[PDB]
DNA sequence: AAAACGACGGCCAGTGCCATAT
DNA sequence: CGAGGTATGGCACTGGCCGTCGTTTT
């Protein structure tokens, strides 16, 4: 109606009644009566707080009689043909292999009795199908092999049988698997094991205009079914912590072990000298028979895997909004430009700049260290004394004169003389030796002479190396470092006199009593490890923001910035050497982790004939650019949570004023007369939980303390529980997340003060330990009453433990079983914090896929142009047409709306609070970014995203803008 | 202080040239030093070689341009420039009644209209040869014209002129991406100015305006003294253009994609003889270990080090010494590395005296040749910057030596 | 002529028709060359240097500034600097006018400096300090390369780069040390000319008895002097440094002795035009040696793909530049006209060879090669190209 | 003249620590 | 009785196994 019995605004009286109907039973007395107790105790009643505006609309019609049977309506419709296809497949009878594979470039059929016979595509419904790539040659499709009910097929890359001395080096649609039929029905699926991988390499997916086909992976349907943790994958690997009955009945993802587990029978050979990683393409021209062969063998294990998986899937997830959720999570689809190619340079160069920078300068310390080995000089040396100061013998076997004309003799005679000396070749090994002269760890930094990327002087040297904070000198509070190796890296503090190629003490005390003039121990840190033997000085290790139990593994690690600033850590040459370095680092980090992925991202290019109208014709277009496609390889469920999961896009990080490349998603733009629109949701995880403890304790909204805080504040007023909190203890916005997502998951009190004292560095131990126990008595009370019980989250925590303690745990909203590898008879007390957490994960992977059916059924039925992007977990991307762009803004958000409400439909309660309504605001935006306003300054580009590609502002509009620009309406034109 | 040794050390090998008095600061900077010697000429000519092989070498649309060193025929009034005359008519002008009661003093006009100046810039001969080099690449708007050569300029007999080697670059561009191309070349400049530098942080830059309010960046190194400019980046625009070839502006433009526009000029001016002082202090540099290693040496590049390898001879037969030393330094200056002949000089200093020396005078390797050279193929090698000795047959030193430097370009 | 049509149609000389003539670029007064006449030059003035200074320990390289300040010998023929910031001052106070502005021109003795005639005097005055580089062993040079002013006849200002070697050596074995550089010199000359009989070598006499000689090579209108050698005795450095000879003293025989200084100077404009005139002896082809060509090879696509053509032609245009080749990117344009035409484009601009990327180099390698010599047309395998370029280059500088 | 008998790099797999995302 | 969780990937280091080739024994 307009407010609840705790004076809580809640849904206006007409999108109330347009969802929920009368016939809600008004709770009792005594709930009420409890609620009203629970809030005052804990300090919440007696506090109107302003009512946020109404909103006035009508839903496009709910089919069904409520909100679970419109949803499932709508999945049901979305997945039918797939599912038709999936039992086709099951029911499939295959001939045997054929007795010999065809030579010929393109698709090849064969038929019965091993005849034959050129096809252009596949002509299936459904098709389980594989790639072999050569690596060598770059990343166009080497060859492939697929399997339909009464039919093999097998595809030969047109570069695989010709001879040719070059190649386009840019990928084109014309040299890619065609494997889409024109405009028998529609609706192909695709299966595979990591069907992403063979997806990537099919012409028909990078065209901007969407497609039906989809895509049914074996490893996700594994993960779903009898999935494996990292750990659990690390553990039952090494098997050739003290239940195992759980082994039985799971594998690991490589498809040789799924096939054993799922149908047995005689293993899988492998390929022995693995030509596709290793050889060339001549290695594949004269092996073609049994590369194709194997090829076939994967084909028909996946076959055998899939038609053993696909029922206890269908078992394990009856609900058919999961199958439709995850369908249309397997078609993602980004954008970019010929910018895209510049960035790959501007970054790298940039990255070898700084490089250059960096080991010049550490190169040469390198140069000057050599001249301590004369006279020994380095057993004086508080660092570099420990090193190899080696020194290998060379190895062998057994008067006013005039002018002249003659001197073309002196010439010739000196040559000859020469050329004779040069056939010395009697005494000299036939294998060079290697720098003898120099000292070994001086040797261990120069490439070898006959390595191809040989470079003068110790071009090996790099800040992850163990000897260069030796080189540098580096000092932590006047105190040299030094290296254990069972506590990694650590100071060295002298005084040691009861004996605490050896070391130098007296060069270490000197330093410190020098030192000592700008300003049984005496210091105190994570205390003397007495079993590192060095005379005359204590070892301390460098302080871990993850606690004493982890080892430091380099000085320069980000988190060590800080105390350069403050001046704890100190380098010998003084000045900025130290800061730079470590600034250096963490500028070239993100890069040098992660270059050879992002530079090897798979980039097709379209065709300017290829290309949409509606772009040829823009205002805004561009001749002689570029306008090519990346497919994302996402693993549709790769987590126990069934999260997807890949390797770049998943990883890559937000633009940074100083992280050279951190414009990485800044480069995904959509084409000129195309717009990003999306949005994130607010506060997800958090409001699912306190839901469900709501629903747990008395089926009301707000009636837990936890879910009457979450719904109060605003996210513009910074008065949000996200942003209360981190007011409260001083930190940014993200942090606060962090400190309360790790309570939320069973994170210790010892785990909440460490990540305080992280951020707040005005905190101390005493003060951030205080404050960690204050706000975990508040949030979660005392857990026994009989010599959790109270506290504002205890009925959250009650409901998480009861859901993951039950016999075959289950998706409150969706039902979805967990893995069997999970299961309480299986596991007992096992992973226990793991199965917890799980709950909460798969809740928002069912707020996903909820939102991604949303969200279809919304463009389906308005005939809107726009397609989804890209999503990561919570938040949603898609490329729509800029006409039609102001009607996606309103879809997104009913959306919301509509997840909100079904969310609650299944915890029993038939309301939603008008604060979780709508999403903070919808972003519209011509480029991937956080938020519109940044324009992206880093190392890389400068001048930004506005100068040097002229990528304007974006606009994050409100649920009241949306309306005003659309008055309520989806229609084309009103 | 401490540059005081610098200049010792430059003058002792013959970097500089003059005495001590005439090589101070203020003579340095200006210009009017006497000038290098043969050690400061050769690592002109390195430095010079590494700019055009940065700037001309790998690009398409780059050319030589040469400009003469004076500007004849009218001028402007009152620029108070020097002038061009010869002696031979310091006579007869003033023979026999030419107006000799008081026009004398207007002859000061004749002064400013009868004589050319010395060339102050090398921008105003690329401007004059812009139409010309307009043909090469059938007016395709990006091009540039490059050039090194000496330039005077008037210094505060009371004044003088002071002489300085100067390297200039104008790119004629769209005008609309006249910024681009500004940044874009202030940032390849200032790479290329710190690829050289032992320490690349002592080089900076900065923005700068002016009355027209047109666009700047500067580049400044940090001597001890204080930033000091070395370069300038200006974004003229097509001003200076307009006022060469007035009126028939349509012969101006160029083609940029399929339109015809005017060009932006866009002018860097590096000083290479700053440049060399600046890389002479870097390289010198001017921490308890390096306190305790003080070897006086200069680490310049090897790029720009003015002498590669050191020859010598060791005790022994003299003769067939002397003959292999005479076949590898000839073997040597034939692949095309400069060679100090040690081996023709008389033995007067110890090993260590001679490393000093030649660690002065920047030598990157030293090779030494001795009796066992004879009985077998391997001489000794010293190399500038570890001061490690190592052993080596001789067949392969040309190569290993040729690979050396060409792999320093890409380290 | 037509060489000098074919030089200014392919950016050998600047400046407009009408300012191009003999007279002008014999006295140093013309223009300039165009970046052609840059690049040759240049390639000469390497070859010099390479044949004079690399291959001997006694010759060092110089610096000498364009002019001279402080007094100097009045009444004589050589451009001085009126004085410049006098020209801020009179114009406010006259100093009476009339008969005394004559002093004026003695005023200029007093303060005007003078430009650089030629190389000789700075090498005068560094001998003194440079002779501590050889520990005062008596034989040895000085050289360098440097433009100098020459008045011609209001005077004109010609500028001419000249090479400049002072041979400092003692008085008895001078005579045959000049006789040996007069050899050296005349095969340096000989030693890229397709007709090496038009260099010549003449005796001369000096008017204080001593001898020399001089170079001269044969243009179309006579014969004109390239090089001089002259053998000066001890005149210039007593003149130099008058009073006490000692520091003069150089260690030969074991013993002091004042050097002779020989003086080689050689014109390199003069020998620029002498080689343009040599190298252009039934068809427009300037087949300068290839030593000396300012362009060795010229890089091209056919007829196909722009793209794929467009990046083999840059991977080879790198792969070339890296190796010491110059290389002309004609590739830019895509054969926007005949080949016959191009082909005399590059004959003119004395290109050593042309390389013409077609498609069929995408599928086996081979690439057509023309030369600029010979004129017969190849299929090569571009991989094998570089190293057949270099040893074409190589080969000629040995025979 | 044949062929043991070793050192001495190449190479790979496995482990540890750090950096990203949500 | 108490743990933050799920993923991805990079470089640095170390242990072991194997193929050359140049001393030593037949
Ligand atoms: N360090 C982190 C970051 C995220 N998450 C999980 C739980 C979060 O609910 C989910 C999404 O987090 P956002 O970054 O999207 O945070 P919210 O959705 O909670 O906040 P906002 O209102 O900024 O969207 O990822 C986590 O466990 N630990
Ligand atoms: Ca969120």
């Amino acid at each position: 109606l307009r407010h609840n019995p705790l004076d809580i605004q809640m849904l206006s009286r007409g999108l109330h009644e347009q969802i929920f109907g009368q016939g809600g039973e008004m709770p009792g007395e005594a709930a009420v009566r409890r609620s009203v107790e629970h809030l005052q105790k804990h300090g919440l009643w007696g506090q109107p707080a302003v009512p946020l505006p109404d909103v006035e609309l009508r839903l496009p019609p709910l089919y069904g009689d409520n909100l679970d049977q419109h949803f499932r309506l709508l999945a049901q419709k979305q997945s039918l043909p797939y599912l038709e296809a999936a039992n086709l497949l099951l029911q499939a009878q295959l001939p045997p292999k054929p007795p010999a594979w065809a030579w010929a470039e393109g698709w090849t059929r064969y038929g019965p009795e091993g005849e034959a016979v050129p096809v252009a595509i596949p002509e299936e419904r459904a098709l389980v199908f594989d790639v072999e790539v050569c690596l060598a040659e770059g990343t166009c499709p080497t060859l492939a092999v697929a399997i339909s009910p009464s039919a093999w097929y097998s595809w030969c890359s047109q570069r695989l049988v010709e001879e040719r001395y070059s190649w386009t080096s840019q990928l084109s649609p014309a040299d890619l698997i065609p494997l889409e039929v024109p405009t028998d029905w529609q609706e192909q699926l695709v299966v595979g094991h990591n069907v992403s991988f063979d997806r990537a390499h099919i012409r028909e997916q990078y065209l901007i205009q969407g497609s039906r086909m989809r895509f049914l992976d074996t490893m996700s349907m594994h993960m779903a079914i009898s999935g494996l943790s990292s750990f659990q994958r690390s553990l039952w690997i090494a098997a050739k912590i003290s239940s195992w009955d759980w082994l039985d009945i799971s594998s690991v993802n490589s498809l040789a072990e799924v096939h054993r587990l799922y149908v047995g029978g005689p293993p899988l050979e492998k390929e022995p000298r693995e030509l596709f990683v290793k050889g060339t393409m001549k290695d594949i021209r004269e092996n073609f028979q049994d590369l194709m062969q194997y090829c076939a063998q994967d084909v028909w294990a996946t076959h055998e895997v899939f038609q053993q998986q696909l029922p206890l899937f269908l078992e394990r997830c009856p609900h058919p909004v999961t199958l439709a959720g995850m369908l249309e999570m397997g078609v993602s689809y980004l954008p970019v430009n010929q910018n895209w190619e510049r960035y790959l340079a501007e970054a790298q160069g940039t990255y070898e700049e700084l490089q250059r920078e960096m080991k010049k300068s550490l190169m040469d310390l390198a140069n000057d260290a050599c001249q301590l080995l004369s006279g020994e000089r380095y057993k004086e040396d508080p660092w570099l004394w420990d090193l190899e100061w080696d020194l290998q013998e060379f190895k062998q076997k057994k008067l006013g004169p005039c002018s002249e004309e003659e001197e073309f003799q002196q010439d010739v005679m000196a040559r000859a003389c020469l050329q004779k000396l040069k056939g010395t070749t009697e005494l000299l090994p036939k294998r060079p030796q290697h720098l003898p002269g120099h000292p070994g760890w001086y040797r261990k930094l120069c490439p070898r002479l006959d390595d191809p990327a040989w470079t003068p002087g110790p071009s090996l040297l790099s800040l992850q190396m163990r000897v260069t904070p030796k080189l540098m000198a580096l000092t932590w509070d006047g105190f040299p470092l030094h290296y254990s190796e069972r506590h990694g890296w650590g100071y060295l503090v002298p005084g040691r006199r009861d004996n605490l190629v050896v070391c130098p003490y007296r060069a270490i005390e000197s330093l410190y009593r020098k030192h000592c003039l700008e300003q049984p121990s005496y210091h105190h840190g994570n205390g003397p490890y007495n079993d590192v033997d060095i005379p005359g000085c204590w070892f301390f290790k460098l302080p871990h923001k993850d606690g004493n139990s982890c080892n430091v593994g380099s000085p320069f690690a980000k988190d060590f910035l800080p105390k350069m600033e403050d001046g704890t850590l100190q380098a010998g040459p003084g000045g900025a050497s130290g800061p730079r370095a470590l600034e250096i680092n963490k500028m070239i980090s993100f890069w040098r982790n992660a270059h050879k992925r992002i530079s090897s991202q798979m980039v097709v290019w379209l065709p300017r004939s290829a290309l949409p109208r509606a772009v040829i014709r823009h205002p805004d277009y561009d001749e002689e650019g570029l306008y090519g496609a990346i497919l994302p390889q996402v693993v549709t469920a790769g987590t126990i949570t069934r999260r997807a999961v890949e390797p770049t896009w998943l990883t890559a990080s937000n633009a940074r004023p100083d992280r050279v490349g951190s414009e990485l998603k800044a480069m995904v733009q959509a084409p000129p007369g195309y717009t990003l629109v999306g949005a994130d949701v607010d506060s997800q995880e958090l409001w699912i939980a306190a839901v469900l403890g709501d629903a747990h304790f008395a089926g009301m909204h707000g009636c837990t303390a936890f879910g009457w805080m979450t719904l109060q504040g605003r996210k513009s007023r910074g008065t949000d529980l996200h942003s209360k909190t981190a007011t409260t203890v001083g930190i940014s916005r993200e942090h606060a997340k962090i400190f309360n997502y790790g309570r939320i998951y069973g994170a210790g009190q010892p785990f909440a003060e460490r990540l305080l004292m992280q951020f707040n560095h005005r905190l101390t131990q005493q003060e951030a330990a205080e404050k960690a126990q204050q706000m975990y008595a508040a949030t979660k009370g005392l857990r026994w009453y009989r010599l959790w019980k109270g506290g504002t989250e205890s009925e959250m925590f009650n409901k998480l433990e009861s859901i993951a303690t039950s016999d075959i745990p289950r998706t409150p909203v969706l039902g979805c079983c967990i893995s069997r590898a999970l299961e309480p008879s299986a596991v007992q007390e096992e992973f226990m914090t793991s199965r917890v957490n799980w709950v909460v994960q798969s809740s928002a992977v069912d707020y996903l896929h909820l939102m991604l059916v949303a969200m279809k059924w919304l463009f389906e039925e308005f005939a809107i142009d726009g397609r989804f992007c890209i999503s990561i977990h919570d938040e949603v991307r898609y490329l729509v047409r800029e006409e039609d762009r102001y009607r996606a803004a309103l879809a997104l958000q009913i959306t919301n709306l509509l997840t909100r409400c079904m969310f609650a439909y299944k915890l029993g309660l038939n309301d939603l609070p008008q604060s979780v309504a709508f999403f903070s605001a919808v972003d519209i935006d011509r480029c991937l970014r956080k938020e519109v306003t940044m324009d992206c300054k880093t190392p890389s580009n400068p001048t930004g995203m506005e100068r040097r590609y002229g990528i304007p502002q974006g606009e994050a509009l409100d649920i009241y803008q949306i309306i005003e620009l659309t008055k309520g309406s989806l229609e084309k034109r009103s | 202080e401490g540059s005081e040794a610098l200049l010792e050390i430059c003058q002792r090998r013959h970097f500089l040239s003059g005495s001590k008095q005439q090589l101070s600061r203020d003579s340095l900077l200006s210009g009017c030093h006497p000038g290098f010697g043969p050690l400061g000429v050769e690592l002109r000519k390195n430095l010079a070689a590494e700019w055009w092989t940065s700037v001309v070498v790998f690009r398409e649309q780059v050319f030589p341009v040469d400009a003469l060193h004076h500007k004849p025929g009218p001028l402007l009034p009152g620029d108070s420039a020097f002038r061009l005359v010869s002696a031979e008519t310091l006579r007869e002008i003033l023979q026999d009644k030419e107006l000799s009661k008081e026009q004398l003093v207007a002859f000061l006009e004749n002064v400013l209209k009868t004589s050319g100046k010395l060339r102050e810039n090398l921008l105003h001969g690329a401007l004059e040869h812009y139409v010309n080099c307009l043909d090469l690449v059938n007016k395709r708007l990006p091009y540039g014209l490059a050039q090194i050569g000496v330039c005077f300029h008037p210094v505060f007999g009371v004044k003088s002129i002071g002489e300085k080697t100067e390297a200039s670059l104008v790119w004629f561009t769209p005008p609309r991406t006249s910024n681009q191309w500004l940044d874009f070349w202030l940032r390849h400049r200032l790479q290329w100015w710190r690829k050289f530098a032992m320490s690349p942080s002592n080089f900076s830059s900065s923005d700068c305006q002016d009355e027209e309010g047109r666009k700047g960046n500067k580049l400044y190194y940090n001597f001890p003294w204080g930033k000091e400019l070395i370069e300038t980046l200006w974004n003229l625009g097509d001003h200076e253009l307009l006022h060469m070839y007035p009126g028939n502006v349509s012969k101006l433009h160029g083609r940029d994609g399929r339109k015809n526009v005017v060009p932006c000029v866009l002018s860097v001016n590096g000083d290479l003889d700053r440049g060399m002082l600046a890389y002479l202090y870097d390289s010198f540099q001017l921490f308890t270990r390096k306190k305790n290693l003080h070897r006086k040496v200069l680490k310049l590049h090897p790029c720009l080090a003015p002498i590669k390898v050191a020859l010598d001879v060791g005790r022994g037969p003299t003769l067939e010494l002397r003959q292999v030393c005479q076949g590898l330094f000839n073997e040597l200056l034939e692949n095309g590395i400069s060679v100090w002949p040690g081996y023709l000089e008389t033995m007067q200093s110890s090993l260590e005296q001679l490393y000093s020396k030649y660690d002065e005078m920047s030598i990157l390797f030293t090779v030494l040749v001795t009796e066992t050279t004879l009985e077998n193929g391997l001489i000794h090698l010293r190399s500038r910057d570890t001061t490690m000795k190592e052993m080596m047959h001789i067949s392969k030193l040309k190569d290993f030596l040729i690979k050396y430097i060409s792999s320093a370009k890409n380290v």
